[PDB]
């Protein structure tokens, strides 16, 4: 007789049913233990030494401290900027504005929005989301091939004529907005932005072409960023402070194990080129008796 | 049967090729009322065609 | 494409033909401008519509 | 085999029909309702035991799957629900909405 | 039951009725095989849909059965379905070059080079696409080499398997050029690698004690170019009759391996005419 | 057009085999003196797995001879090669009576009573034509040895989606056979299946009906407007 | 339960090259919603060792350490630092059953001799099925180790749980 | 389907005399011309030195394989076969035929006074398909044990396997191998079945791994069980391009091995003449 | 509809007369002048 390693796992059975946690508290999650696993047969041993679980809580408070910290710089960025132009801060967005009403109250309200923004700070937040794409695979590729391209010589009439063709004036930015009256901090949303031609400023707007008009109210503020690392905080009357997010302070290491890009890997109902329409999900669900 | 007579006027992108093919000449600007009686040897946009 | 069908069943004229190359030869480079070779015995002629 | 073609000689509708009298009705005008666990034979619930109480308490007596692309190409349909022994009225159907 | 019809719609126009007249003796598939059916059954324009499945689509059209075009008068066109071992004619329509003793299967039309793309029709929307009629070492590799995509595929990201399909999806055959048009992943190339996992895997377990270090040996002791060519990629109990059961189960596992990429003979010419388009092939379809 | 032979049949194997829809089955026997028998499929079914109680002990009792007797066992001798001396000669034409009867068998072309075990579908039979296949299984759920014999009816004219279906159907025999693999390092399971096709039928023709012989009934399927075809022994995994 | 006896002899198999010990895990609605498991397609695991960085890393130190100079040239010094992340974490073995389900009622329904030491009748609406391996090079085990979850949709986005590997191993590690 | 062969070379009563018993034997042709000359008829054109036998088997498959019908002054009539039609074969092979045996056509291994000046004729051997299969198996055992005929035991071996078995017919099957040197078509086939049992062996262990982070069935668990059973015997024994390489490899090997793998029938016989020298058949394909 | 009408007119003359027309320090109303509509071609090369 020989009886498989298969028949004894299955004839084994679970020792016993464990359920363990997460750090944050947050997820709890069930684990099983087989008798007839090869876990057992290891002779393997335990050292749960002190000092390596106070470094490896230390690598836990830098992994959770990453993006706060670059909020914290951030805030330092807002503040070094304001003092360095003495406060009088320029106008860089499209909105029409009066003189005979009292400013005095809409930089209370912008400082109040300041700190009510910096009370509910998020992972889903600004800076992260305008990272995420520079954090891509061929993003880099791409910003130097911009760069290069963005730098050219004068058009000669040769290269003019004769030569092949020359090929953006819409750019997709990210927003965090913050509502002080009703203390509705809104963390992260996506937004298009322009240049106005009549003028030299911008607008806003959302996927459909609606003109996103916070702006106009006084109870509101607004933080924009676009994946060239540019910083525009809005208060109501259009004037910004614009200004760029640092990352000296942070490990490049920090920044990819926190939130990389993910690039796709192959699976069922997935074309084999990319770049394509795909079928429909696999969606294994509870509707349907499995065909 | 050499696979080549002149390197300098054989190969794509040469010298007598940026001279003289027509396709490269007009990339360099030239008067097109000029006759050069060695484009005939050089214009391989058409002798292909 | 035209009409062969009225090629074949219509009438012709009897032409001592005659040139100077081979006819498959003639055929197969295009000497002339719209050339039709079936091969075997098309059936093609027997329907009008 | 006659092929025989036609060509309709008037302008524009010169041929009117009527109907005149009715003398049966084929369908039994009833109001037994049509289930709708035949014409759905995917669906089933997620719970498996509320799902079996469920086709317990319906006249409807199990799911069956669907057929893939191969052999709907080869059949022509699924014609499921066979004759029941008792026809005294016709053919029936009763749909509803909510 | 043989002799079958097809009842058109539409009113039809000398040019498509020439393009339907020239196209006689030429194949197209048929989905349920009954003796009157409408337009849209014919060919293959139903059965496609884009960013669906290359392999679903040879998976429907392997099973349907092929008719021959002959003899249209107008508004319909009566079809005949080939029997068993009796000679018929075939017009081709694909770009396939042909060469006589060579046996023909059917598959589903693949890009083209220069893409002609003559949709051979202009109606409302039934244009009418045809499955084209493709020798056996073209359509053997091209199965092959989906199979291989799809052994490839899996556990792999885009830039490496589009770098290797950039070199893959070009097969050319008797100086042709040919791309595969949409090698989608499918559940059921899951299953057709399932099954060649299995019957390799299956291989590779009985083995013999002498196969395994055949190729070793002989690197060892001769020389040749096929030799080194086929080494660059890599006794103690003589029982020959239990070698002779080991092989009986090492065959039929071959050709269970073999015919996951075979597709059966539908054509096998006798003679072609020199043009390449009208040719004498000896089977059903 | 019916092409046809003529076959030898002892005293002992006439039984369940006088109406037409039967079929003699060459099956290669190891000892000298006959070398093969034409035994019956319904002989097949004494010693298939599809089969329930009562209709074992039916079979038992009309196949009772020392010719049925060696027949099992050369059955027997060599387990898990059926194949190899299996051998179909499509259905019978005519019987003739007699001790050593001779009776016509048609092998092409026009001219079939099938016991309920063996027959089955994955369909609602909603093909206009049918195929009738001769599919053998070979499990080792049991410990030694159990073959299950069954005649196929699938709209699927085509063999490779037939076999994928059919092996995404009969999945677990794969898993014995690789179990049987494992467990035995020393025999040779040959394969998994067999499939071999019987020509075609039509949905219309296929009913449900009373078979008796000696006094000993069976309800029968049937596919009453036979056609013969055979693509002969192939194996599948 | 057909999904981790795989990874188990699995990991039972490349013991050879890495030093692989698997963790077979089951996880309930109270994780993450049914529309989140009904359409989710892998689960990927990572080893991030104690005092240090990760385990597909070299083994001492890189030179992905540096500031990340404010720019996009070098946002990520390269692509190559984009390929390491793509090195240290690799992918695991994935079940879902999308029905509600006794969990040793489901096992019972299979052919596993569970025998369990109290009745713990844990009623969760859908089971998924995987294995985190979490390894140790050296054949000691730091019980400072952290296992790192991600859980990924065909959208893009993902949910990386992470717990330490103390209150994982106080029990069964005793237990041997 | 009536071809006529002529014969260039002369023909003596005596010739036409030894040809008239043949007057249904199974000649092959390598196309259906219609008026063709006798030395594409026959083997002869095919069989040399160099090339051997299963190259011979694998010319076999694409060729046709006609039958005699009458003889005249000097023409031959043959009558080529189709499907459904019967036909009285005379028995060429040295095997006895019995009923209902599907038959197989053969090179002729060894073997009655039938020649041509300077033409060999030729007739292939027509055999039961279950000495066909054991023979194929036989000779490919045969051509495994080639190089490593150093000792006694692995002589001897072969000495048991030389003679085969049947029903009253016993033959010493020839040796391909000739003074250690093996036929280039055996030895080519030996050689693809070491490096499909090779490359099975060294890609299963990947490709099990490659399919499973999908659903995992319980026959692919067993077949990683069984896996790890034949890595552990092997245990004890002791860039995207390889991989590509190595799958291209494996189905090219895959490819070149159909024609000793597919055994396709050609008879299957009806009732038999005594003394089993000719009997009637229904031709199939 | 301007990329596609770019993808017409690629030959000389036509992007010499884009060049043409946006060089000057003039606009177009004293740069261009209406003559009316056409209505025949030769078309040769040099067409009239």
């Amino acid at each position: 007789d020989e009886v498989a390693r298969t028949d004894e796992w299955k004839g084994a059975g679970v020792s016993r049913l464990r359920e363990v946690w997460d750090v944050q508290h947050r997820v709890r999650l069930r684990v099983l233990w087989y008798v007839n696993s090869f876990w057992r047969s290891r002779e393997l041993s335990y050292d749960d030494h002190e000092v390596e679980l106070y470094r490896a809580l230390d690598a836990y408070r830098a992994r959770i401290a990453v993006e706060y910290v670059l909020i914290r710089a951030v805030r330092d960025e807002i503040y070094a900027v304001l003092r360095r132009d003495g406060g009088a801060l320029p106008q860089r967005f499209a909105c029409h504005v009066s003189r005979n009403m009292s400013w005095r109250v809409v930089w209370e309200l912008c400082r109040h929005a300041l700190a009510l923004w910096m009370d509910w700070a998020d992972v889903r937040s600004c800076i992260i989301k305008a990272l995420t794409p520079r954090l891509s695979r061929g993003a880099a590729a791409a910003a130097q091939r911009a760069r290069r391209q963005r730098e050219r010589s004068a058009p000669k009439p040769q290269e003019l004529l004769f030569g092949p063709r020359n090929e953006p004036a819409e750019q997709t930015w990210y927003a965090d907005v913050v509502r002080c009256v009703r203390a509705q901090v809104d963390l992260g949303v996506e937004v298009r932005a322009a240049r106005c031609p009549r003028t030299g400023l911008w607008i806003v707007r959302d996927r459909r072409g609606r003109l996103r008009r916070w702006l106009s109210q006084p109870e509101v503020c607004v933080l924009y960023v676009t994946p060239d690392l540019d910083f525009y905080w809005v208060l109501p009357g259009g004037f910004a402070v614009s200004s760029r997010v640092t990352l000296h302070g942070l490990a490049q290491r920090a920044l990819r194990d926190r939130f990389q890009n993910f690039e796709a890997v192959l699976a069922r109902g997935m074309h084999v080129e990319a770049g394509r329409q795909e079928p429909e999900t696999p969606r294994v669900s509870g509707r349907r008796l499995p065909f | 049967f050499a696979a080549t007579h002149n390197p300098w006027a054989s190969q794509a992108g040469c010298l007598s090729d940026v001279l003289y093919n027509t396709r490269h000449r007009e990339r360099l600007g030239y008067n097109s009322k000029f006759y050069s009686p060695c484009a005939q040897y050089f214009n391989t946009e058409e002798i292909i065609a | 494409m035209e009409n062969w069908s009225a090629l074949e069943l219509l009438p012709k004229v009897g032409i001592p033909t005659d040139f100077l190359t081979h006819v498959k030869t003639s055929a197969g480079e295009e000497m002339f401008e719209a050339l039709r070779i079936y091969y075997g015995d098309d059936p093609e002629r027997y329907n009008i519509h | 085999t006659q092929n025989i073609n036609t060509v309709d000689m008037g302008l524009g509708y010169t041929s009117n029909t009527c109907v005149a009298y009715v003398n049966r009705v084929r369908t039994d005008m009833g109001v037994r309702v049509q289930d709708l666990f035949r014409v759905f034979p995917m669906n089933v619930y997620r719970h498996d035991e509320v799902d079996r109480w469920i086709r317990h308490a319906a006249g409807v007596e199990r799911p069956q799957l669907l057929d893939t692309e191969t052999i709907s190409m080869l059949t022509f349909g699924s014609m499921s629900e066979r004759n029941a022994a008792a026809t005294v009225h016709g053919q029936k159907a009763a749909c509803e909405l909510i | 039951e043989a002799n079958i019809f097809c009842t058109f719609d539409h009113k039809l126009s000398i040019a498509d009725v020439g393009k339907l007249t020239k196209l006689v003796a030429a194949v197209v598939p048929i989905p349920q095989r009954l003796h009157l059916i409408k337009h849209y059954q014919l060919g293959l324009h139903q059965f496609v849909d884009h960013t669906r499945g290359y392999v679903r689509l040879r998976g429907l059209l392997r099973n349907m059965t092929l008719t021959l075009m002959r003899r249209v008068e107008g508004n319909q066109i009566l079809l005949h379905v080939p029997t068993h071992g009796l000679l018929y004619t075939v017009l081709n329509t694909g770009p396939v070059t042909w060469e006589k003793g060579d046996a023909l299967c059917v598959l589903p039309p693949l890009f083209h080079g220069p893409l002609a793309r003559e949709n051979l029709l202009t109606l409302g929307q039934w244009e009418l696409v045809l499955p084209w009629i493709v020798p056996m070492p073209l359509a053997l590799e091209i199965n092959q080499r989906l199979l291989i995509m799809g052994l490839f595929s899996l556990d792999r990201s885009y830039e490496e398997v589009k770098a290797a399909v950039q070199q893959l999806q070009t097969i050319t055959f008797r100086d042709a050029t040919f791309t595969i048009p949409d090698p989608v992943i499918d559940q059921h190339l899951l299953i057709d690698m399932k099954t060649a996992c299995l019957s390799m895997s299956m291989v590779a377990n009985l083995a013999s004690e002498l196969t395994m270090t055949y190729v070793r040996k002989l690197a060892l002791e001769d020389s040749s170019m096929l030799l080194v060519k086929c080494q660059e990629l890599l006794p103690q109990h003589v029982s020959p009759d239990d070698e002779i059961a080991r092989l009986s189960a090492l065959f039929v596992m071959l050709r269970q391996l073999d015919d996951l990429i075979r597709e059966q003979v539908v054509f096998t010419v006798c003679d072609v005419s020199p043009d390449n388009k009208s040719a004498t092939c000896i089977f059903k379809g | 057009q019916a092409l046809t032979a003529r076959f030898f049949v002892p005293e002992g194997l006439v039984e369940f085999e006088a109406q037409p829809g039967a079929l003699l089955i060459r099956m290669e026997t190891g000892c000298d003196s006959p070398r093969h028998l034409y035994i019956s499929l319904y002989l097949l079914g004494i010693r298939a797995s599809n089969v329930s109680a009562s209709t074992r002990c039916l079979l038992e009792s009309v196949y009772t001879a020392s010719a049925a007797r060696a027949a099992l066992q050369w059955l027997d001798l060599g387990p898990h090669l059926l194949h190899r001396r299996l051998e179909t000669l499509g259905c019978v034409k005519t019987v003739s009576l007699g001790i050593t009867s001779l009776l016509t068998c048609v092998m092409r072309g026009y001219l079939l009573m099938i016991p309920k075990d063996m027959y089955l579908t994955w369909e609602e039979t909603r093909g206009r034509l049918q195929y009738v296949y001769l599919i053998i299984v070979y499990d080792y759920d049991g410990p030694e040895t159990r073959p299950g014999i069954y005649v196929l009816t699938s709209s699927i004219a085509h063999w490779q989606t037939l076999v994928d279906v059919a092996r995404g159907k009969f999945a677990r025999e794969r898993c014995s056979f690789v179990n049987r693999r494992i467990t035995r390092p020393r025999q040779i399971p040959l394969c998994t299946g067999v499939i071999q096709k019987l020509g075609w039928c039509l949905a219309d023709d296929i009913h449900t009906s009373f078979l008796v012989h000696k006094e000993l009934k069976l309800s029968v399927v049937r596919l009453d407007n036979f056609s013969v075809e055979l693509g002969d022994f192939r194996e599948f995994v | 339960m057909e999904t981790h006896l795989y990874s188990d002899l699995a990991f039972e198999a490349r013991f050879a090259d890495d030093e692989q010990l698997p963790l077979h895990l089951v996880l309930d609605q109270e994780v993450l919603s049914n529309e989140e498991a009904e359409t989710l397609r892998y689960v990927y695991y990572r080893n991030v060792d104690s005092a240090g960085r990760s385990t597909g890393r070299a083994p001492g130190g890189d030179e992905d350490d540096a500031p990340a100079s404010d720019d996009a040239e070098d946002a990520v010094g390269g692509d190559r630092a984009f390929d390491r992340e793509r090195r240290t974490w690799q992918r695991a073995c994935f079940r879902v059953l999308p029905r509600p389900l006794e969990l040793l009622d489901y096992l019972r329904q299979s052919g596993l001799t569970v025998t369990l030491e109290k009745e713990q009748r844990v009623r969760m609406f859908y089971a998924v099925f995987t294995t985190l391996g979490l390894r140790c090079p050296d054949n000691r085990l730091s019980g400072a180790q952290t296992l790192h979850l991600r859980l990924v949709w065909p959208d893009g986005s993902y949910r990386d749980w992470e717990f330490l590997a103390r209150d994982l191993l106080r029990e069964e590690m005793e237990a041997n």
